[PDB]
């Protein structure tokens, strides 16, 4: 009962068929933890922070913006994020400024597509702020 | 469904917007690395 | 020929050797960067494919719509990159057209649209330019995937054909299938996959599409950078070899003309 | 008298109502947990909905008790 | 008077019903939480459904209590 | 005079049977909220099934009250 | 007469057993809503199963009311 | 006779045990519907469990009626 | 003799606690179906847990039945 | 006397109110199990809410028992 | 005697409390099945919580049966 964890942005890689114990992810339907024999699923991420615990009790947290997570029959997890950055790689002040900016533009409902785009940006910045704080 | 799918988007655009948000919210030093790799250059040809 | 012709030809071929040496070096640098950047993209692409690899999906044989994507570049002198890609594209296209399937073709690169211009003229759904000029990012793959989804063709099955980079000298043209959620949902192997609406599945399919297109783009870029490196190497070597004989011809013709001039001078002096 | 007997029989039968309360509110605090497990970030609003549900469900157990005491004294 | 005692016992029993409606409201406000957590974008519509469910389920507790009062005072 | 008392008690006991209808309404309208927030683009069909469930689960409550009245006034 | 008085109280207490049928119908038609929201394609077979469960949960409530009418009239 | 009279209210009280039994039948079949919507390929096996399920949920509940009839007839 | 009648009515009232255990068995075997449908690869362990829960649910469904038979024949 | 006999009736009939609290505790701990299987990294907060729900819904059974006692000994 | 009859009635009624614990045990061991279908690796802690919930929802039905026996004896 071991897990084969794969986790990579298109540009870099973080875990390559490693052996972790638990992985907590956001999934556009909730926010769940994957363990050595989780039931197979497919999900798509929302801007959040995936937390990984290795065999020894150390926690590494990476903010993912979007992507997919696959939990398979053989307990091999594949977590592909379009943009993953460690929390030390993020400006709190800049994130808060961007969040307030997007909230300010929310008034300008230029159309359904642009309204949705601004709302998505607000949600992403909200997750950024909540993770950094 | 989601509040963006009902707006006629797709998950590709959603991921693009989220990645843009994150990359625009990086440290002043990592911003350079983030921007250069994520640029787009492909152009259409009408059929 | 006269000495002037040999002079001009040797000038031109020396110039050619210089330029091809330059191209070989610049292509080697570009290939080095691309190979460095392809290490993580390979892991990313394999992760993307994992689901389809070990959750066996097969499109049932009663679906009309097929798609062909061919990955290539614009810059020429890449060797048999574009040739092999387009040849495989049309082979599969005709194969599928035998079974009465409404095939469509998408080409990522100018060379593919050019080569397949005569045949398959109308089957093109869209093609993309400005490829290879700079390394293909994920934004490029997202643009291609978007422009595929939006185009009024809901394919049932698809295949993407690219050049898997094996080594500096060897690359193998490869095909990878891609499915549609109309087929994902009704696959028996997917029953075990818990928490799968008919909606998270379309988001997942869109992301997988972008993923596989990005992976094929990165493989293609590495493969053709290596191919151009080797082609320029061969061209430069052959140019130097030609210079080897051409300089001998230069020297021999110069000596022969000098001797003839001296002989005619002495003949004129003797006659007077 | 038989009236002072009903005082207690009916009063006891009228506190059977409180069971509803005990059931209902449990479900609330069940769902909250489940909800908080799917979406921890909404902790605050989830708890707001939960306190609404508790107040507005145990009110009916309180009506049961009020009826019981009303019978006991009227 | 036996009639008074029977009236009081009858009201005590008839008020037992409101336990069911208390449980029903508990379920409604649990499902509201779960639905909200899974889809926080619909808070308005979800709460509208919750209002209808609560009102239309406490209707039955009011049925029970008016029955008890018809036994007692009328 | 004993028979009047027994009729009162029997009706008051019969009227307890709408607790089931209260709980059933709670469950159906909680499922409506969950199954709407889970798939908002079927609002109409989900609400139609909710209304059918209400009707079928309230037939029982109105039957309990009907038999209660039949006991009281017959 | 204690005979008819006892009969009335007995029938009144017996008829409360359809609270079970009410709650069961509620659960069946909440589950149908949830399932249909999850897999809108299966709607036909889903409604078939929902009706089957409805009938089997109706059986016991109708049987309880049968016992109640029986005792009240025998 | 009080003994004959009280038997009737005893039978009426005992016949209320079918309530929880019917509620259990309802939840068994609700779970059947949800499970079938989750995995419509095991359609048969699931039903089998459901059968078992309500049988027990009914069978044990049926005991109440046994008692009730006893109270009415076999003292 | 009221004792010879108190026994009968007390038994008829004590045998009401079987409703809760009927509902509990229904819930355990509904959870079994959902859980087996979700993750069929491990169905034996799910069945084992279902049998354990069912055993306990009857345990309490039959304690009250035992007390009923006790106050009826002792 | 009728008075003490009715007192025992009421004491016995007021404890059933603890059934609701029992079912509530069952559902809250079931939801704790579910929400800990989903997100096993919130264990501490989830058990905090679970114990809050248990205490605050065991209060109902406590209330029913204290009424069922004060009915006898006061 | 009337007091003996009252003993019998009170014990028989107070026994009905354990329906709550029966339903609660059913709910806990259905939730254990589902939450195990999700994360098998948590088996140990899931069963620890399930047994905690079983015992600490048993307590309520056991109190009801204890008080029924107390009335039936002392």
């Amino acid at each position: 009962g071991q897990m084969s964890f794969t986790f990579a942005s298109p540009t870099q890689v973080f875990f390559n068929s490693a052996n972790v114990r638990q992985v907590d992810v956001p999934t556009q339907t909730g926010a769940f933890g994957i363990l050595a024999a989780h039931v197979p699923t497919l999900q798509v991420l929302r801007p959040g922070l995936v937390v990984v615990h290795a065999e020894d009790g150390t926690t590494s947290k990476y903010f993912v913006s979007s992507g997919s997570v696959t939990v398979n029959a053989d307990s091999s997890v594949q977590l592909l994020a379009e943009e993953a950055v460690t929390l030390d790689m993020l400006d709190l002040g800049a994130a808060k400024a961007n969040l307030e900016k997007a909230q300010s533009e929310l008034l300008g409902a230029a159309d359904e597509a642009t309204r949705a785009e601004i709302q998505i940006r607000i949600e992403a910045n909200e997750a950024l702020v909540k993770a950094l704080e | 469904v989601a509040y963006w799918r009902q707006a006629g988007l797709s998950y590709i655009r959603y991921s693009q917007i989220c990645a843009k948000a994150v990359r625009d919210a990086l440290k002043t030093e990592f911003k350079a690395n983030a921007m250069k790799t994520s640029g787009s250059t492909i152009k259409i040809v009408k059929v | 020929a006269t000495l002037k012709d040999i002079t001009r030809r040797l000038k031109s071929i020396k110039n050619i050797q210089k330029i091809t040496k330059s191209m070989k070096m610049v292509a080697a640098a570009k290939y080095a960067r691309a190979e460095r950047e392809l290490k993580p993209a390979r892991v990313y692409g394999v992760g993307s494919l994992a689901l389809y690899e070990k959750a066996d999906i097969k499109t049932p044989e009663d679906k009309k719509k097929h798609l062909i994507i061919g990955v290539s570049s614009d810059r020429g002198l890449c060797g048999a990159i574009h040739s092999s890609v387009a040849k495989q594209m049309k082979s599969e296209a005709a194969n599928l057209a035998a079974a009465g399937k409404e095939v469509k073709i998408i080409g990522v690169g100018d060379k593919i649209r050019s080569i397949l211009h005569r045949t398959h003229s109308d089957q093109f759904l869209v093609t993309f330019k400005e490829v290879g000029r700079r390394p293909p990012t994920f934004g490029d793959a997202s643009v291609i995937a978007l422009e595929l989804l939006n185009s009024g063709y809901e394919f049932d099955e698809g295949s993407i054909i690219f050049n898997r980079f094996r080594s500096v000298i060897s690359y193998k043209t490869e095909e990878k299938p891609i499915f549609s959620l109309d087929t994902i949902s009704s696959a028996e192997s997917m029953s075990i996959y818990d928490d799968i609406d008919a909606d998270v599945l379309r988001n997942y399919q869109e992301y997988s599409l972008a993923n596989i297109i990005y992976y094929s783009l990165k493989e293609s870029t590495t493969s053709e950078q290596s191919a151009r490196m080797t082609a320029m190497d061969n061209a430069s070597k052959n140019a130097s070899e030609m210079i080897d004989k051409l300089t001998l011809t230069f020297n021999r013709t110069r000596q022969a003309v000098i001797t003839k001039e001296l002989i005619e001078i002495i003949s004129g002096a003797a006659a007077l | 008298d038989i009236d002072t007997a009903a005082k207690f029989i009916g009063a006891g039968a009228a506190t059977v109502g409180v069971a509803g309360s005990g059931a209902g509110i449990g479900t609330v605090f069940g769902s909250l947990i489940i909800g908080y497990a799917r979406n921890p970030s909404l902790k605050q609003q989830l708890f707001s909905y939960a306190i609404l549900g508790f107040a507005l469900s145990e009110a009916m157990g309180l009506f049961c008790l009020m009826v019981a005491f009303l019978i006991l004294f009227a």
